[PDB]
RNA sequence: GACUCUUAGCGGUGGAUCACUCGGCUCGUGCGUCGAUGAAGAACGCAGCUAGCUGCGAGAAUUAGUGUGAAUUGCAGGACAGAUCAUCGACACUUCGAACGCACCUUGCGGCCCCGGGCCCGGGGCCACGCCUGUCUGAGGGUCGCU
RNA sequence: UGGUAGUAGCAAAUAUUCAAACGAGAACUUUGAAGGCCGAAGUGGAGAAGGGUUCCAUGUGAACAGCAGUUGAACAUGGGUCAGUCGGUCCUAAGAGAUGGGCGAGCGCCGUUCGGAAGGGCGGCCGAUCGAAAGGGA
RNA sequence: UCUAAGGCUAAAUACCGGCACGAGACCGAUAGCGGACAAGUACCGUAAGGGAAAGUUGAAAAGAACUUUGAAGAGAGAGUU
RNA sequence: UCAGACCUCAGAUCAGACGCGGCGACCCGCUGAAUUUAAGCAUAUUACUAAGCGGAGGAAAAGAAACUAACCAGGAUUCCCCCAGUAACGGCGAGUGAAGAGGGAAGAGCCCAGCGCCGAAUCCCCGCCCGCGGGCGCGGGACGUGUGGCGUACGGG
């Protein structure tokens, strides 16, 4: 909804920049065994809820 | 830049050093969003330890007057009194736990265990 | 009816974050938390529910002092000294 | 000399898994309780269960 | 506003007839500062490194 | 980047439960 | 045999204290044996590998005879880059092959004011 | 007076040994709890005894006696220092009070053999533990 | 000979088997330490390129001190000549939370003191409840005295 | 992992066609033209709850969009929400809920006036506080 | 035979939580903890809660330059080992 | 009482402290089932268990006899072995069930109130002054509605 709640915008901010993919040269360290960034989310998928 | 070089120095120096160093990081910080130069970017946070160094001197300098002007005094401040432990802060003293009623002072006096030996 | 036409009138959040465990179970018209038992001064835990347990206790957050205490430990919890320096 | 050796006690009991009776077409067998997860509907406490 | 407009002043030596500010969805306030009719937009964008 | 089918359904992959659980009077007359 | 409470022999847990050890502890594994005139004039057996000291490998398919100076001590990769131990890529760029320190022998160190210093107690016990 | 059980509409769900409601006598006397009433309320003290002091109908009235074990008083004391340790702490609600200790049926002799080891669950316990020694 | 059947080689699907193991389980030993000096847990933020994990708190992927003594490394860089790592006695440690000015589905609403700037703005310190001792201000022919 | 099986099926709400453009590639995109539908209790234009970047620009055509796709609510990279006078904030509505008091083994519960309850400028109030983005409200 | 209705008091004892260690006629990736991996994670449910799957290139990335067909995937040579 | 004292009871963002929550394997105080067994089932059993609530500590608790015993006597508590699946309990059905002694681990014993002697001989707080303790106050209190010393059943003065 437009009516929005800081702490409920706050909450969509930091879900929303957490929804980059792996940036590729950590695929080129030493120990790497990401391959892709698993935890991925689309907004018609998966809800939030909270 | 090093806290060593910082210690005789004094709390104005110490301020105009630290509005030089958050200039300085600001105008790094401009350079990142305007796409700079990575000779930039590396200095970043160059800059963000050097404010970290004087800071931390000028926090550790006033600390340590504190602690000597409420030196032996009956009422200190709560930053400065120790933090050990909420049950070891509530313990009884050490001259507290040494104290032996006058009755118990005898006792300890005349008839405190001796040293010896049995043959057999 | 029950089924599918009834699921299309679920518009009305029960639930909502919790300021104490930050979990979505702070019922709005009880005021209070099905996860934690807020604002009750002390937090909702059952021996019925091991996994339940296991998931907010000490040791599965931060830690942000028991880790500094533990290391503390170790030394004495020794304070206003400082290393020899060099 | 030898030290002992045994199982854990909560090895294949921590779940809470509940046969879902007859009349499903299923081996009637304690089956992990429903959600989003592959888990749920496999056996959970038999011997014969992975 | 008071802060920001404040601190504008402090860090550039400006004057600014208002502030707008708005919180963007990344979580980062944005603060649009006006500045007086006397003072330039342009020329204290290119003083400090903005143009 | 050369994972783009993985890294781009990964977001659209649902987990589903291994067994999906679902939810005549026959009398003849004449005893 | 190890009679000590407080030392492992589980394989497990030298393996795990290996694998994730401090950088100033991989320094001490990957150290390298001096060679007879070095082991001769100092008095010790093997020194840490250092980034200026010139070796010799003694093991794989690059060893022999030419002394070459240490390029990079890649302690996190558990192997050290000399400077004609190297190969050619598909692309014709060269690139270096790694070594591991114990397969190598010092023909030269780097001797500074730290240097002379372990090579002092080193050699006192 | 006694204890109902609180259950509701004295419905007791299960065999009819404890459909009893009424007549049911709480295992703690009325002074142990004037005491847990008096330490609970007052956090920062510790209770020290408790005595009668009047009776009624429905009323059974005690003065409990509370001591300040951060009070330089209490601390300087050697004779009264015991109370000040923290394992002290709240003995009304674990029964070391002269009244809580009553209830549990400590003492020496045949009358109490079901709280020798301790308490009665330490006694239960030992009594019911399964001693497998390595060449049984 | 299409199809079909059997067998074999090879190639697919699939993942068994075997080998591997920084994991688990069990046993044993020594310690056995939280919190109003703000705990556990939670929130949010912090890296040149950084989503998760991990580590941190606006000094934010760490500061100081000490030990160690040339690296870190995916890449760039010169910050870097005491690098790096470990240790950790200094300092610092946002918001929520026993959570404490009142409230919280609100970054809502206040009060007091002090300071700076132009009543307004900014900063700093304070204002939960229960309770112990003491102090101060009181209350009632409750019991006396003096009027 | 098979036979089933390249089978069931891709059939509710009248309907598309021509030319051109881009492009390796067009029944499906875009522009133009024609023919139609919704026919103002719309298939129109804006909100609330809910969703949470789905909004916008450019680019990709690999997975997804049950045919295709040069297209997309997909993917990738950037951008975007500016208030004294719009709402929240303020008020109490049904309510909810502290204090005193009472109860309760106890976490606590009951209770909304009922106790020396006026922290203001001679004082009456009688009940802290919370509770409406559709009520009140410059 | 003891002297109730007042109090204090170490050791031997317990320890599935935590911290730090040593070990195994134990398990060896459908096993052993749910969890050898960004695991109480992904994901599900309004909620209380439910809760996975998933270890292995090589000794060393030396991870296949270049040529050629195709719009491209995808191939043919070449090359590393 | 130079007219106020005392008693009782209030207020404060008074001076200085304390309590709250977490963990809860072990430990202490409460609360409390039913599956189950009895081939049914009701007492019984499950079980003075699980779940529920409170309170701690590195241990807790218990602990120096209103004991055991009936002896030629033992001598705080806790734990181990044994007593013993015994005495006893029980629709005397199913089932349940200790202790004295004896052998070991470890061993440590003590303090009040009351009673009556001692000029309250006792204690806290503030300030100052010395090296968290000490003196000093012709400082403020607490306390005779009882502090301290002696003294506790083994007697004591
Ligand atoms: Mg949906
Ligand atoms: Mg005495
Ligand atoms: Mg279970
Ligand atoms: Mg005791
Ligand atoms: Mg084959
Ligand atoms: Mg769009
Ligand atoms: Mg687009
Ligand atoms: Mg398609
Ligand atoms: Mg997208
Ligand atoms: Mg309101
Ligand atoms: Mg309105
Ligand atoms: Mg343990
Ligand atoms: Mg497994
Ligand atoms: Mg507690
Ligand atoms: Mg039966
Ligand atoms: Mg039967
Ligand atoms: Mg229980
Ligand atoms: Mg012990
Ligand atoms: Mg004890
Ligand atoms: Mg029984
Ligand atoms: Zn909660």
């Amino acid at each position: 909804s437009s009516h929005k709640t800081f702490k409920i915008k706050r909450f969509l901010a930091k879900k929303q920049k957490q929804n980059r993919p792996i940036p590729q040269w950590i695929r080129m360290k030493t120990g790497n065994k990401i391959r892709y960034n698993s935890k991925r989310r689309h907004w018609r998928r998966t809800k939030l809820g909270l | 830049i090093k806290a060593r070089d910082l210690r005789g120095k004094k709390k104005e120096e110490l301020l105009k050093q630290l509005d030089d160093l958050k200039v300085e990081l600001s105008q790094l910080r401009v350079a990142k969003v305007t796409g700079g130069a990575a000779s930039k970017l590396s200095k970043i946070r160059v800059v963000r330890k050097s404010i970290a160094r004087v800071l931390t001197v000028i926090n550790q300098t006033q600390k340590e007057n504190l602690r000597k002007f409420y030196k032996g005094k009956k009422y200190k401040p709560l930053d400065l009194r120790p933090k050990k432990t909420r049950a070891l802060r509530r313990r009884l003293n050490k001259h507290e736990e040494g104290l032996r009623t006058k009755k118990q002072q005898r006792k300890d006096r005349l008839y405190s265990v001796r040293k010896f030996a049995v043959k057999a | 009816t029950k089924g599918t036409s009834s699921f299309g009138k679920r518009r009305n959040k029960t639930h909502s974050l919790c300021r104490r465990c930050g979990s979505k179970a702070y019922h709005l018209q009880k005021s209070t938390c099905g996860k934690c038992g807020y604002p009750a001064k002390r937090k909702r835990k059952y021996n019925w529910s091991a996994k339940a347990k296991r998931r907010n206790t000490t040791g599965t957050g931060r830690m942000r002092h028991l880790k500094v205490v533990y290391r503390r430990f170790k030394n004495g919890f020794r304070e206003g000294t400082t290393p020899k320096p060099k | 000399n030898r030290q002992p050796y045994a199982v854990s006690k909560l090895a294949g009991h921590q779940t809470s898994a509940e046969s879902w009776g007859t009349g499903r077409a299923v081996a009637r067998i304690p089956r992990v309780r429903g959600g989003g997860t592959h888990r749920s509907g496999q056996g959970a406490f038999g011997n014969m269960c992975r | 506003k008071h802060q920001i407009k404040q601190a504008v002043k402090k860090l550039y030596d400006i004057d600014v007839q208002k502030v707008n500010t708005l919180i963007r969805p990344d979580g980062e306030k944005k603060a649009y500062v006006r500045l007086a009719p006397d003072y330039d937009a342009l020329d204290v964008a290119n003083k400090i490194g903005i143009i | 980047h050369d994972f783009p089918g993985e890294a781009a359904q990964i977001a659209h992959q649902k987990p589903r439960p291994t067994v999906e659980k679902i939810i005549l009077i026959q009398q003849p007359r004449r005893c | 045999m190890k009679f000590s409470p407080f030392v492992t022999s589980d394989r497990s847990k030298n393996r795990k204290r290996h694998f994730n050890a401090p950088s100033h502890v991989r320094r001490k594994i990957m150290s390298s044996p001096l060679s007879k005139e070095l082991r001769q004039k100092y008095s010790v057996r093997s020194m840490p590998i250092r980034k200026d000291d010139e070796v010799q490998v003694v093991r794989g398919h690059y060893k022999g005879q030419q002394i070459g100076k240490v390029v990079q001590v890649y302690r996190k990769k558990y192997v050290i880059y000399i400077e004609r131990v190297q190969r050619e890529k598909a692309n014709g760029t060269t690139v270096h092959v790694g070594i591991h320190p114990s397969k190598v022998v010092i023909t030269r160190l780097k001797l500074d004011k730290d240097r002379k210093k372990i090579l002092e107690r080193k050699a006192k016990s | 007076g006694g204890r109902k059980r609180p259950v509701p509409k004295g419905a007791t769900y299960g065999k009819p040994v404890n459909h009893g409601i009424n007549q049911l006598k709480f295992a703690r006397s009325l002074q142990s709890v004037a005491e847990e009433r008096a330490g609970r309320h007052c956090g920062g003290l510790r209770v020290l005894a408790s005595y009668w002091v009047g009776e009624d109908s429905t009323y059974k009235f005690f003065e409990v006696i509370l001591i300040d074990t951060f009070h330089k008083a209490i601390r300087r004391n050697p004779d009264t220092q015991w109370i000040t340790k923290s394992v002290h702490k709240h003995r009304e609600m674990r029964g070391l009070t002269s009244a809580g200790k009553k209830s549990r049926g400590l003492g020496k002799g045949h009358k109490f053999h079901i709280t020798i080891g301790g308490s009665r669950r330490a006694c239960w316990k030992r009594r019911n533990t399964l001693q497998l020694h390595r060449y049984r």
